[PDB]
C-alpha cells in the first residue's frame, strides 16, 4: 500500500540561527514527491529494513502507538535501541532481551536515557555512531494521507549509541494511520525567514525548473 | 610624506591609514563544569585491551589538564595532528575518545594517518584527516610476563581490508584457502590471530608499548571536554576582545531579540559569519558587531603653501572616535558630515565652487587667519532667462574664441624579456 | 525558424514618388549609465583579519597590496568625472520661468516639482522608483548627490525650453517656443508654415506623447534593464568577493584564528601562506574584473556625454543618433547610476503616389525645382516640398533653368508661368 | 598643470616600471630576494624548492603589469580614435557638431604636436551684447500672412 510524500520530510540540518536568507546545504533528505508506504491501526506492525535513515510519521488521538525497536537483528544477542513514552516519561535504552518479544506492548542493556488529530512526525538517522532525531506535532484534518504542505522538524537528540542499524520497527498499547519513507543524499534550498524559520525549499534535483 | 615616498606633497585628499577602535578588556566565556577528565581510568587501568580488540572510551562533560599527560616523561611517543600539543589546555572538544591497546615497539610506526602494513590494513586504522594525539610507552616492566601473556594478537591476513576505527573480533579462520577451510587449516586456511611472546627479554621493538590515542570531536558546537579556564565578568555595548569556549574574535558585545530556538546556539550573518552567541553560564543570546573601523584621508593644500593639515574618517561617526593622533583627535573644531567625521577643518556656510573634494556635496580649501575650511559646494551661480511669449533677445557683437584641447595618443613602447628578468 | 519581419515590395519605377500628405511627432525614450558603485577595500585587513602574525608574513609578497589599493582608488575617481562629464556641463542654474503659456506645449511631467522633498519632476520619480560586507571593504559617496543631479537635469532644460541652442553656445537669449519649434521643423526640411497652420494639432500630439511615457514608465521594471545591470553586477561581484573568505585553498580552515589558535608558528605558517595565497590570487580576480568593467562604463559614459552636447544643447543632423524619425529636440531626466532622454521627433504619416518628371520643357528651356519636387495629380503640374504634401503652381520663381530641353531623361512638357 | 592629460601617461608608466624592478626585491617567501645568494647557500635538491618560491612570485609581479598594460593601451586606444577623428571632422573640415570641435559656433581648427599626444587651438565664433526686441512669428498685410525667409 502506497501515497505521496509531496513536500513533507525537511529538518533543521544544523545547530544554527539564520535569518531572511535563501542558504543551501547537502544532507540526507525526503525526495520531493517521492512514494510514502501506508499503514493503519488494525490487526499491521511489521519489521522493515532502515536504510540510509528514516522519515516516520503517524496520525492519532490517543497515542496507539508507544514506542520503537532498532537494531541489526534484535535478537537478545546484542545491544539494540530500545525507545518508549512510558506514560510518565521519554525512555530510551540500548536492550538486547526480547522481555517483550512482539511490537505489543502491555496495557545488560548498556546506554540508557530519560525525558488522527495529533499528526506526529519524525526523522531518525546515525552519523558519528550517534542517532539523530528530529520531530514534529500538528493538528491535521486530511484522512487518508500524509497532509499536502511544509513544516520543518526539530532537533531532539544526538544519542552517543553507535549501533550498526539495518531494521527497525514500531510499539503499540494492546490487551489512526502511519507513514514510512527512506531518505536520499540530496542538496536542498532552504528559505529561512525573518525570525530564522525554515518556512520552505527545494529538492534541487527534482525536475529542470527545480535545477533553474 | 611617508604614504608618498616624498619629502613633499601637493593639494588633495590622500589616503594614508585605516583606523581600528582597539578592544578595551578581554572577556573569556566557558562550560561550567568542574570535574576533572578520568585520565587515571585510561592511562593506569590494569591492562589495556589485545591489538586486534583494541578498547574505546568516550570522555564528555569535563574539564582537560593536558599538561598532566604532557609531563608524563614516560611516553615513547606523544606526537599530535591537528594541533599543537600544549594548545589543548585552552582549545576545547564537544567530546574526546580514547582508544587504548599494547602493542609491539617495532609496530608503533602504523599508528599514524595514511600508514599501512599488517595492523594498518586489517586491525587498527587512523582516518587521512586524523585529528588528536597519539600517545605510547614501554610497558615492558607490566605487559611482559617471560612470553606467557601471549593474550596480545592481531591479523597475518583476512582479505577484510579494515576502515578507521573499525572495531573487530572474530575468530573466524582464513577461507581463502586451495579448498574452502571450513574449520580446517592449511594453504592461506590460517586462524585469524597471530600473537606477540612478551618476553622481558625481548628486543627494545619487540617488546609491549601501551597505547593510547586521544582522537577530539573537535568542532563549533557545544563543548563538554575543556581545559581549564577562568570565566570572567561580562562587558556589553564596548569594544572587547572575546573567547567563548575556544571561540576567538573582537568586538562589540550587545543585546539582542534574536529569536534562537532551543537548539540554536549560534547566529550567521547572509554570508554566513557568526554574528551572535548564546552566552554558555548566562544563557543570554547576545548580537555582535566588529569593532570600528575606517580609512583616514588626509586632507592638505601643498606644502609649499603650508604645512596645516586635516583629517576625514570615514564612513565613522565622530562620537565613536573619540580617541586621545593626540591634536588631530580633539582638533579645536570637529564636524560630522555623510562622508564620516572630519577632524580640524573650519565649518563655513558660504558656497564657494568646489576645490579639495570630501564627498556628498562638502568640500574644502585654504581660506583666510588663514585655515583649513570646509563647506557645501555651489553647482555654479543662479540665472533667470526673461522668458515672455513674444519677447527675443538678438546677439549685435561676437567675439572670436581660441581653445586649447590636449588629448594622449600613444605610450611608451617597452619590452620585458622574462627568462632574464625571473631568473637572472 | 526566427522571422526577420514583414516581407514587402516597393512600388517602384521610372516615373513614380511617394509623398506625405500628413505627420505625427513622437518622443522616444533612450537610456544611458554613467557611473557605477564606488568601492575601496584594504587587503590588509581582508586577506589578515587583525591578526599581526599573517600581517607579517603578508609583507613577504611585497608591493601588491598597496597596488591594488591604487588601482580600486583609480576606478573610484573617475565614477564622480563622468557624472561631472555628462550632468555638469551647463555654467549656471539657470531657473524655469514663473510663466507657463509655451505655446500650448506641456511640460509639466518633466520640470521639478516645487511639493517634492527633493526638486525631481514626476517622470525623474517614476525612474528613482523602478530601480531596486564589513570585511575591510568599503563603499563611497558620489561627489553630486541625487538632488544636485536633480539641479543641472532642471537647469539643462529650462535654458533648453527657454532659449532653443543659444545657452549651449553663448549666453542664454530668450525666444517664444512655438517660434522655437518653427525653426527646429525648418532644420529638417518642413517649411515653417506647416508649424504654425498646425501649432494647436502639434501640441496635443506632443502633450499626448509625453501623457504617454508615464504610462510607459509605470507598466515594466525591464525598460529600465541597463541601469538595474549595473547594480546586479557590482553587487554579485562584491558577493563572491565575501563569500570567498569562507573557502579553504588546501588549509586546515577558512577561519584564520583556528590555525593561530590550533598551531605553534613552525606547523601555523604554512597553513596560513595557503589562505594568503589564496585570498591575494581572489582579490586580484575582483580588481581585474573591475578595471574591465570601469572602461565598460567609461564608454557609455562618453556616449552619454556626446548625446547631451549633440542633442540637448542643439539639434543633431545626423540620422538614428538622437531618436528614430527626423530629429527635433530632446529632455533629459535624471536617474540611478545613469541619464535618461526624451527624444522628440518628427514622422511623415499619410503617403499618397504622384506622377514625377526631373524637369519640365517650357519656352524651349529645361525647367529644374529650386527647392522640392516636381509632382502631378494626372491633368495638371506641380511643385511641393520633399517632406509634406503643398501643391503649388509651377513659376519662374519657384524653378531655375539650364539649357535646352534633349539631353535631360524624360523631360515632360508643361507651362511654366511668369507672374 | 595645462598638461596633466600627457603628464600622468608619463608618470603612470614611470610607476609601473618603477613598481615592477621593485617586486626583484621582495622574498616571496624564499629564504632570500638574490638568487646568488641561494646558489651560493644550498645544495640543488634545496635550492630547486627555494626557488620556485622567487618563480611563483616574479612570475605573478610580471603576468600584473603586462594585464594591466594591455587595459592602460585600451584606454590610449579610445584616445587615439577619438583625435583621429578630431583631425578628419575638425581640422579637414567644419563642423555641424555641437561642442566637438570646441566650445561656440566650429569655424576652424589647427593641429600642434606635443610629447605622447596631440594638442588642437580650436577657432569658434560666440555671439556677444544682446539687444532685446519685440517678436511676432508671421506679418499680415492684405490679408496674407507673409513668413521670413
Ligand atoms: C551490520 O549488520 C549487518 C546485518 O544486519 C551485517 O551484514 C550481514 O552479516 C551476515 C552475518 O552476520 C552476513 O551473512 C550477510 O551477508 C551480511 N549482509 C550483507 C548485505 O552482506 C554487517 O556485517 C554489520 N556490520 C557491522 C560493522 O556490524
Ligand atoms: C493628420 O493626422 C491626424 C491624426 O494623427 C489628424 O488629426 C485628427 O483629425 C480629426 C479630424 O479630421 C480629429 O477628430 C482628431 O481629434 C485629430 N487628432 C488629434 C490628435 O487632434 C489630422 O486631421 C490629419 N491632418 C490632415 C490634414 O488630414
Ligand atoms: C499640463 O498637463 C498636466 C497633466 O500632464 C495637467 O494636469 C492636470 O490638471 C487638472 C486641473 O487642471 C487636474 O484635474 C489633473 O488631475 C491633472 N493631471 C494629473 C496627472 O495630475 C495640467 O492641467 C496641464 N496644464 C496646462 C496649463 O496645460
Ligand atoms: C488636378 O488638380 C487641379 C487643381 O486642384 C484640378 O483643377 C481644378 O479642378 C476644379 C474641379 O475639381 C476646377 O473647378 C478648376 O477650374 C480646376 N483648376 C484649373 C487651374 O484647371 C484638377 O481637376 C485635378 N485633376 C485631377 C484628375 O484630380
Ligand atoms: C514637347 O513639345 C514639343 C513642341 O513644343 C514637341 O516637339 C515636336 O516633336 C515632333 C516629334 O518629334 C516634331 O515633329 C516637331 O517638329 C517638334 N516641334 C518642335 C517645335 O520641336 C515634343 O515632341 C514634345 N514632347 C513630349 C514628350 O511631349
Ligand atoms: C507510487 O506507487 C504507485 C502504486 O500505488 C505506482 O503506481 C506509482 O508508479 C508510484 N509513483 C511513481 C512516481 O512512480
Ligand atoms: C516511567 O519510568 C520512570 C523511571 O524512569 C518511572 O519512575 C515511572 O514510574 C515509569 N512510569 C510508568 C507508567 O511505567
Ligand atoms: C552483556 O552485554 C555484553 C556486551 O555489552 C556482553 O559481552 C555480555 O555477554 C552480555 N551479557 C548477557 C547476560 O547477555
Ligand atoms: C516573528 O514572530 C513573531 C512572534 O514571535 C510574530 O508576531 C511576527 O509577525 C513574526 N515576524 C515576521 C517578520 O515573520
Ligand atoms: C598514574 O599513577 C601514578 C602513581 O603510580 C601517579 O603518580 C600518576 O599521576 C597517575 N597518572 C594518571 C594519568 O592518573
Ligand atoms: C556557573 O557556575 C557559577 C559558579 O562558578 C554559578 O554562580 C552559576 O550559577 C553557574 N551557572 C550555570 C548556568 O551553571
Ligand atoms: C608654491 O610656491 C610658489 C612660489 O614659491 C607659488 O608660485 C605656487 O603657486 C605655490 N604652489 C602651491 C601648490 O603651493
Ligand atoms: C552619531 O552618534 C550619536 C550618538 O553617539 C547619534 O545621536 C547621532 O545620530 C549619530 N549621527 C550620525 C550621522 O551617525
Ligand atoms: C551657518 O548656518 C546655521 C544655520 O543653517 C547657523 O546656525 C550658523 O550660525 C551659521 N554660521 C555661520 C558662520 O554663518
Ligand atoms: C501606388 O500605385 C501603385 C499602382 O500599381 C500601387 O501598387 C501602390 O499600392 C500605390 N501606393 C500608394 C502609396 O498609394
Ligand atoms: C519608363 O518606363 C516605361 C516602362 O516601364 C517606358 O515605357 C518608358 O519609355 C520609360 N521612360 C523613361 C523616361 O525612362
Ligand atoms: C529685456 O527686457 C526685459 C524687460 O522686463 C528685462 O527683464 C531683460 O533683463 C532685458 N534684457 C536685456 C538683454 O536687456
Amino acid at each position: 500500500a502506497y501515497t505521496n510524500s509531496f513536500t513533507r520530510g525537511v529538518y533543521y540540518p544544523d545547530k544554527v540561527f539564520r535569518s531572511s536568507v535563501l542558504h543551501s546545504t547537502q544532507d540526507l533528505f525526503l525526495p520531493f514527491f517521492s512514494n510514502v508506504t501506508w499503514f493503519h491501526a488494525i490487526h499491521d506492525n511489521p519489521v522493515l529494513p532502515f536504510n540510509d535513515g528514516v522519515y516516520f510519521a503517524s496520525t492519532e488521538k490517543s497515542n496507539i502507538i508507544r514506542g520503537w525497536i532498532f537494531g541489526t537483528t534484535l535478537d537478545s544477542k546484542t545491544q539494540s535501541l530500545l525507545i518508549v513514552n512510558n506514560a510518565t516519561n521519554v525512555v530510551i535504552k540500548v536492550c538486547e532481551f526480547q522481555f517483550c518479544n512482539d511490537p505489543f506492548l502491555d496495557v545488560n542493556c548498556t546506554f540508557e536515557y530519560v525525558s488522527f488529530k495529533n499528526l506526529r512526525e519524525f526523522v531518525f538517522k546515525n552519523i558519528d555512531g550517534y542517532f539523530k532525531i528530529y520531530s514534529k506535532h500538528t493538528p491535521i484534518n486530511l484522512v487518508r494521507d500524509l497532509p499536502q504542505g511544509f513544516s520543518a522538524l526539530e532537533p531532539l537528540v544526538d544519542l552517543p549509541i553507535g549501533i550498526n542499524i539495518t531494521r527497525f520497527q514500531t510499539l503499540l498499547a494492546l490487551h489512526a494511520a502511519y507513514y514510512v519513507g527512506y531518505l536520499q543524499p540530496r542538496t536542498f534550498l532552504l528559505k529561512y525567514n525573518e525570525n530564522g524559520t525554515i518556512t520552505d525549499a527545494v529538492d534541487c534535483a527534482l525536475d529542470p525548473l527545480s535545477e533553474t | 610624506k611617508c604614504t608618498l615616498k616624498s619629502f613633499t606633497v601637493e593639494k588633495g585628499i590622500y589616503q594614508t591609514s585605516n583606523f581600528r577602535v582597539q578592544p578595551t578588556e578581554s572577556i573569556v566565556r566557558f562550560p561550567n563544569i568542574t570535574n576533572l577528565c578520568p585520565f587515571g581510568e585510561v592511562f593506569n587501568a590494569t591492562r589495556f585491551a589485545s591489538v586486534y580488540a583494541w578498547n574505546r572510551k568516550r570522555i564528555s562533560n569535563c574539564v582537560a589538564d593536558y599538561s598532566v599527560l604532557y609531563n608524563s616523561a614516560s611516553f615513547s611517543t606523544f606526537k599530535c595532528y591537528g594541533v599543537s600539543p600544549t594548545k589543548l589546555n585552552d582549545l576545547c572538544f564537544t567530546n574526546v575518545y580514547a582508544d587504548s591497546f599494547v602493542i609491539r615497539g617495532d609496530e608503533v610506526r602504523q599508528i599514524a594517518p595514511g600508514q599501512t602494513g599488517k595492523i594498518a590494513d586489517y586491525n587498527y586504522k587512523l582516518p587521512d584527516d586524523f585529528t588528536g594525539c597519539v600517545i605510547a610507552w614501554n610497558s615492558n616492566n607490566l605487559d611482559s610476563k617471560v612470553g606467557g601473556n601471549y593474550n596480545y594478537r592481531y591479523r597475518l591476513f583476512r582479505k577484510s581490508n579494515l576502515k578507521p576505527f573499525e572495531r573487530d573480533i572474530s575468530t573466524e579462520i582464513y577461507q581463502a584457502g586451495s579448498k574452502p577451510c571450513n574449520g580446517v587449516e592449511g594453504f592461506n586456511c590460517y586462524f585469524p590471530l597471530q600473537s606477540y611472546g612478551f618476553q622481558p627479554t625481548n628486543g627494545v621493538g619487540y617488546q609491549p608499548y601501551r597505547v593510547v590515542v586521544l582522537s577530539f570531536e573537535l568542532l563549533h558546537a557545544p563543548a563538554t571536554v575543556c581545559g581549564p579556564k577562568k570565566s570572567t565578568n561580562l562587558v556589553k555595548n564596548k569594544c572587547v576582545n572575546f573567547n567563548f569556549n575556544g571561540l576567538t574574535g573582537t568586538g562589540v558585545l550587545t543585546e539582542s531579540n534574536k529569536k534562537f530556538l532551543p537548539f540554536q546556539q549560534f547566529g550567521r550573518d547572509i554570508a554566513d559569519t557568526t554574528d551572535a552567541v548564546r552566552d554558555p553560564q548566562t544563557l543570554e543570546i547576545l548580537d555582535i558587531t566588529p569593532c570600528s573601523f575606517g580609512g583616514v584621508s588626509v586632507i592638505t593644500p601643498g606644502t609649499n603653501t603650508s604645512n596645516q593639515v586635516a583629517v576625514l574618517y570615514q564612513g565613522v561617526n565622530c562620537t565613536e572616535v573619540p580617541v586621545a593622533w593626540r591634536v588631530y583627535s580633539t582638533g579645536s573644531n570637529v564636524f560630522q558630515t555623510r562622508a564620516g567625521c572630519l577632524i580640524g577643518a573650519e565649518h563655513v556656510n558660504n558656497s564657494y565652487e568646489c576645490d579639495i573634494p570630501i564627498g556628498a556635496g562638502i568640500c574644502a580649501s585654504y581660506q583666510t587667519s588663514q585655515s583649513i575650511i570646509a563647506y557645501t559646494m555651489s553647482l555654479g551661480a543662479e540665472n533667470s532667462v526673461a522668458y515672455s511669449n513674444n519677447s527675443i533677445a538678438i546677439p549685435t557683437n561676437f567675439t572670436i574664441s581660441v581653445t586649447t584641447e590636449i588629448l594622449p595618443v600613444s605610450m611608451t613602447k617597452t619590452s620585458v624579456d622574462c627568462t632574464m628578468y625571473i631568473c637572472g | 525558424t526566427m522571422s526577420l519581419g514583414a516581407e514587402n515590395s516597393v512600388a517602384y519605377s521610372n516615373n513614380s514618388i511617394a509623398i506625405p500628405t500628413n505627420f505625427t511627432i513622437s518622443v522616444t525614450t533612450e537610456i544611458l549609465p554613467v557611473s557605477m558603485t564606488k568601492t575601496s577595500v584594504d587587503c590588509t585587513m581582508y586577506i589578515c583579519g587583525d591578526s599581526t602574525e599573517c600581517s607579517n608574513l603578508l609583507l613577504q609578497y611585497g608591493s601588491f597590496c598597496t597596488q591594488l589599493n591604487r588601482a580600486l582608488t583609480g576606478i573610484a575617481v573617475e565614477q564622480d568625472k563622468n557624472t561631472q562629464e555628462v550632468f555638469a556641463q551647463v555654467k549656471q542654474i539657470y531657473k524655469t520661468p514663473p510663466i507657463k503659456d509655451f505655446g500650448g506645449f506641456n511640460f509639466s511631467q518633466i520640470l521639478p516639482d516645487p511639493s517634492k522633498p527633493s526638486k525631481r519632476s514626476f517622470i525623474e520619480d517614476l525612474l528613482f522608483n523602478k530601480v531596486t560586507k564589513f570585511n575591510g571593504l568599503t563603499v563611497l559617496p558620489p561627489l553630486l548627490t541625487d538632488e544636485m543631479i536633480a539641479q543641472y537635469t532642471s537647469a539643462l532644460l529650462a535654458g533648453t525650453i527657454t532659449s532653443g541652442w543659444t545657452f549651449g553656445a553663448g549666453a542664454a537669449l530668450q525666444i517664444p517656443f512655438a517660434m522655437q519649434m518653427a525653426y527646429r521643423f525648418n532644420g529638417i526640411g518642413v517649411t515653417q508654415n506647416v508649424l504654425y497652420e498646425n501649432q494647436k494639432l502639434i501640441a496635443n500630439q506632443f502633450n499626448s506623447a509625453i501623457g504617454k511615457i508615464q504610462d510607459s514608465l509605470s507598466s515594466t521594471a525591464s525598460a529600465l534593464g541597463k541601469l538595474q545591470n549595473v547594480v546586479n553586477q557590482n553587487a554579485q561581484a562584491l558577493n563572491t568577493l565575501v563569500k570567498q573568505l569562507s573557502s579553504n585553498f588546501g588549509a586546515i580552515s577558512s577561519v584564520l584564528n583556528d590555525i593561530l589558535s590550533r598551531l605553534d608558528k613552525v606547523e601555523a605558517e604554512v597553513q596560513i601562506d595557503r589562505l594568503i595565497t589564496g585570498r591575494l590570487q581572489s582579490l586580484q580576480t575582483y580588481v581585474t574584473q573591475q578595471l574591465i568593467r570601469a572602461a565598460e562604463i567609461r564608454a557609455s559614459a562618453n556616449l552619454a556625454a556626446t548625446k547631451m552636447s549633440e542633442c540637448v544643447l542643439g539639434q543633431s543632423k545626423r540620422v538614428d543618433f538622437c531618436g528614430k524619425g527626423y530629429h527635433l529636440m530632446s529632455f533629459p531626466q535624471s536617474a540611478p547610476h545613469g541619464v535618461v532622454f526624451l527624444h522628440v521627433t518628427y514622422v511623415p504619416a499619410q503617403e499618397k503616389n504622384f506622377t514625377t518628371a526631373p524637369a519640365i520643357c517650357h519656352d524651349g528651356k529645361a525647367h529644374f525645382p529650386r527647392e522640392g519636387v516636381f509632382v502631378s495629380n494626372g491633368t495638371h503640374w506641380f511643385v511641393t516640398q520633399r517632406n509634406f504634401y503643398e501643391p503649388q503652381i509651377i513659376t519662374t520663381d519657384n524653378t531655375f533653368v539650364s539649357g535646352n530641353c534633349d539631353v535631360v531623361i524624360g523631360i515632360v512638357n508643361n507651362t511654366v508661368y511668369d507672374p
